[PDB]
């Protein structure tokens, strides 16, 4: 419906600048609003005419400025804008900014043996969990033992949260007559070559 | 009976002594004069016209 | 200011939605407007209607044959009818107030859109059929053998639920400041793996073994469970 | 609005001299003639313009009528009229 921008990075603490295209624009003004992360949207338009950001009242694009602002700013933005007889407000397919910086993925997450219960009622289910990392592309690849084995159950597609951080981690779905027998078990971290993983055991005491 | 648009005053000379007034710059929001008048009074007025 | 949504988000293939929000708080709550916002699973967003107090019959037209909005004088709790289109793009539906702030009282004169400037919680809305399931409470127990105050791993399982909504509250709703809260697949069943963790700092802790708050959604299913004290 | 930002030449207090103004004013004062918007005045056609009375009210105040010695108006304080017609207490 409308003429939206997909995807713009940041300027490293610099000039910011959007368009999104339409033919009312000179008629109901502009109106942005974001989308945060799982969160609920919030203000950024401050009309009165009949704060921080500012736009210009053009027929092309009408455009945005989010000043010099490189960090502390990344969600999914929009656009509402007014038929001349009130019929809709139109969005095109999104607007995904990103921010430049930050090291990368460093996944600190311990694992987890599932325990009481679970184990005595018919499955299993090996929690192993995998979390905080920037960038994603982080293949989990559970272990039997030292040598990688299938099994396939579930891993989840990364999930933005706190500092632009993915944790969605990996999911596993066995019988107890495959976790409290034979191998101990153990899932890896990899990145880039090097990356910190633990260990899991069915029993401790 | 109001105007709401409110006007300063502006005065250029047309050639020697003769002053000309117009209207300055309207301070505040744009907006039509508003007259105003009652609904139901003037329904009431009209209620003995049509009857006649 | 506050609003609070409410209503059932399973709607079996076309059928009808009876979506509900409450306004909790407002200074002014006549003269500002009313929107109904459609956010795509992780896609863009949709705009839904416009409903004034007058009797204001202001919708999103490319689903005219769709839209019936619900507006209550006692209260200012709203709600809103989806009628044969459900599924088609199901995610989440969030609710908020299109303020006016009119200059002079003339309806045609001086109003204007300042947008939508107080949103509420979302509540999730998934067409995909099935019934509702229950979730299984079965702890993870936690792993300690260090000295002082340092790395603690409390684990809440749980093997299945219907609805997307999930609600979880660390020590009933007590410390909840270090809550981390992950997201999980179907799992090729419908049934989600969602599971919940809390890192808090093991020190001293007998009695004090933080406890999950389960609450569901239709079935309304509220089952506390208490992490196995093991250390 | 209805107004609309003009510019135009008068002649300022020395005859020699031309200053260009910028002042407001209502809609339909001017009509079209022809990037830029290019009309004229609504009077010059019609009759010669001339500036109103400065403070003077332009509102009325009870103006009664009297006829001169040797004549009489006659008050007319009848309830109905039938668009002209005999009277019954005429005053
Ligand atoms: C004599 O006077 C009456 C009313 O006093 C006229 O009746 C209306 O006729 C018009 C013809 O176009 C109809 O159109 C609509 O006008 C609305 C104006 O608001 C009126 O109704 C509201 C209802 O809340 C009252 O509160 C208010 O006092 C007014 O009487 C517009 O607001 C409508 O637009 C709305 O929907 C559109 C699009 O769907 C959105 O753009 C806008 O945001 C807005 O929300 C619409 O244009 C109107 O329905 C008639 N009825 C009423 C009840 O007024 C008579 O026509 C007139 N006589 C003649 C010969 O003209
Ligand atoms: C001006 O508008 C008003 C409405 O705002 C009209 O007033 C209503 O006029 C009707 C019929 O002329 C009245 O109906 C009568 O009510 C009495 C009440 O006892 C009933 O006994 C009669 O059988 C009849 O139903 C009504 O009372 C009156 N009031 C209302 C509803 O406001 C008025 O008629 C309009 N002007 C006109 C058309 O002259
Ligand atoms: C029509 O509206 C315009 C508004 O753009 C009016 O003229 C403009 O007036 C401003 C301020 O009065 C001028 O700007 C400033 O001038 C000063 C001193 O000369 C300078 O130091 C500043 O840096 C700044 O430039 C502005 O230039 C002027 N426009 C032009 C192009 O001359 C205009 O008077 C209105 N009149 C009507 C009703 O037609
Ligand atoms: C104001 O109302 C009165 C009362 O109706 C008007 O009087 C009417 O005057 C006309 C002539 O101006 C009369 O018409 C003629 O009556 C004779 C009677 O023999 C008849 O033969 C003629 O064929 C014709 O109908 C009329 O009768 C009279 N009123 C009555 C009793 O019907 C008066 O003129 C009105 N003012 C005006 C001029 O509007
Ligand atoms: C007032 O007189 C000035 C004299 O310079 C006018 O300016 C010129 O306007 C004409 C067209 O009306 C143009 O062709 C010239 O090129 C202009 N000169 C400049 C300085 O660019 C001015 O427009 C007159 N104003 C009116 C409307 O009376
Ligand atoms: C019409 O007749 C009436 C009486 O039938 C006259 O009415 C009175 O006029 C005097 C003039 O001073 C007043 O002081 C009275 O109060 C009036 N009485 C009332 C209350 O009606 C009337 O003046 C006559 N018409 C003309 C032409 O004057
Ligand atoms: C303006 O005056 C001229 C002079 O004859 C006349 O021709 C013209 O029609 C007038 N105004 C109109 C109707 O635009």
């Amino acid at each position: 419906e409308l003429t939206q921008p997909p995807s713009v990075s940041v300027s490293p603490g610099q000039t910011a600048r959007i368009t999104c295209s339409g033919a009312p624009l000179t008629s109901r003004f502009t109106y942005w609003y974001r989308q945060k992360p799982g969160q609920a949207p919030v203000l950024i338009i401050s009309r009165s005419s009949q704060g921080r950001f500012s736009a210009s009242w053009s027929g092309t694009t009408v455009t945005l400025t989010i000043r010099g602002v490189q960090a502390d700013d990344e969600a999914d933005y929009y656009c509402q804008s007014s038929d001349t007889s009130d019929s809709y407000k139109m969005f095109g397919g999104g607007t995904k900014l990103t921010v430049l910086g930050q090291p990368a993925a460093a996944p600190s997450v311990t694992l987890f043996p599932p325990s009481s219960e679970e184990l005595q009622a018919n499955k299993a289910t090996l929690v192993c969990l995998i979390s905080d990392f920037y960038p994603g592309a982080v293949t989990v690849a559970w272990k039997a033992d030292s040598s990688p084995v299938k099994a396939g159950v579930e891993t989840t597609t990364p999930s933005k949260q706190s500092n632009n951080k993915y944790a969605a981690s990996s999911y596993l779905s066995l019988t107890p007559e495959q976790w409290k027998s034979h191998k101990s078990y153990s899932c890896q971290v990899t990145h880039e070559g090097s990356t910190v993983e633990k260990t899991v055991a069915p029993t401790e005491c | 009976c109001t105007r709401p648009n409110n006007n300063t005053r502006k005065s250029i000379h047309i050639g020697p002594g003769r002053a000309f007034y117009a209207t300055g710059d309207i301070i505040g929001n744009i907006r039509q004069a508003h007259c105003n008048i009652s609904k139901a009074r003037w329904n009431e007025t009209l209620g003995q016209i049509v009857a006649k | 200011v506050q609003l609070r949504e409410s209503g059932p988000g399973l709607v079996k293939p076309s059928e009808t939605l009876s979506l509900s929000c409450t306004v909790s708080q407002d200074s002014r709550p006549s003269d500002h407007s009313w929107t109904w916002v459609r956010q795509s699973p992780g896609k863009a967003l949709e705009w839904i209607g416009d409903i004034h107090y007058n009797g204001a019959t202001t919708y999103n037209p490319s689903l005219r044959s769709r839209v019936r909005i619900e507006l209550d004088q006692s209260i200012p709790r709203f709600s809103l009818k989806m009628t044969s289109m459900t599924a088609a793009d199901t995610g989440m539906y969030y609710c908020a107030r299109n303020a006016i702030r009119i200059y002079g009282v003339v309806a045609l004169g001086e109003w204007f859109h300042y947008g939508m400037d107080v949103w509420g919680q979302g509540t999730a809305v998934t067409v995909s059929s099935a019934s509702t399931k229950g979730p299984s409470v079965f702890p993870l127990a936690p792993s300690s053998k260090s000295t002082s105050g340092g790395t603690a791993a409390l684990g809440c399982l749980v093997k299945d639920y219907f609805p997307e909504p999930v609600t979880v509250s660390w020590n009933s709703g007590a410390l909840t400041s270090g809550v981390h809260t992950f997201p999980a697949v179907l799992q090729s069943s419908g049934l989600y793996s969602l599971s919940s963790v809390v890192t808090v700092p093991s020190s001293s802790l007998g009695t004090q073994t933080y406890i999950c708050n389960v609450n569901h959604k239709p079935s309304n299913t509220k089952v506390d469970k208490r992490v196995e004290p093991k250390s | 609005g209805e107004m609309k930002n003009c510019s135009f030449n008068v002649t300022t207090s020395i005859r020699d001299k031309i200053k260009k103004e910028y002042a407001l004013f209502y809609k339909l004062d001017v009509v079209p003639l022809e990037n830029i918007t290019n009309y004229r005045l609504i009077n010059c056609n019609t009759s010669v313009i001339t500036q109103a009375c400065p403070k003077v009210s332009f509102e009325p105040i009870p103006i009664h009528y009297c006829a001169p010695a040797g004549f009489a108006i006659l008050k007319c304080n009848s309830k109905t009229f039938n668009g002209s017609g005999p009277c019954t207490n005429v005053s």
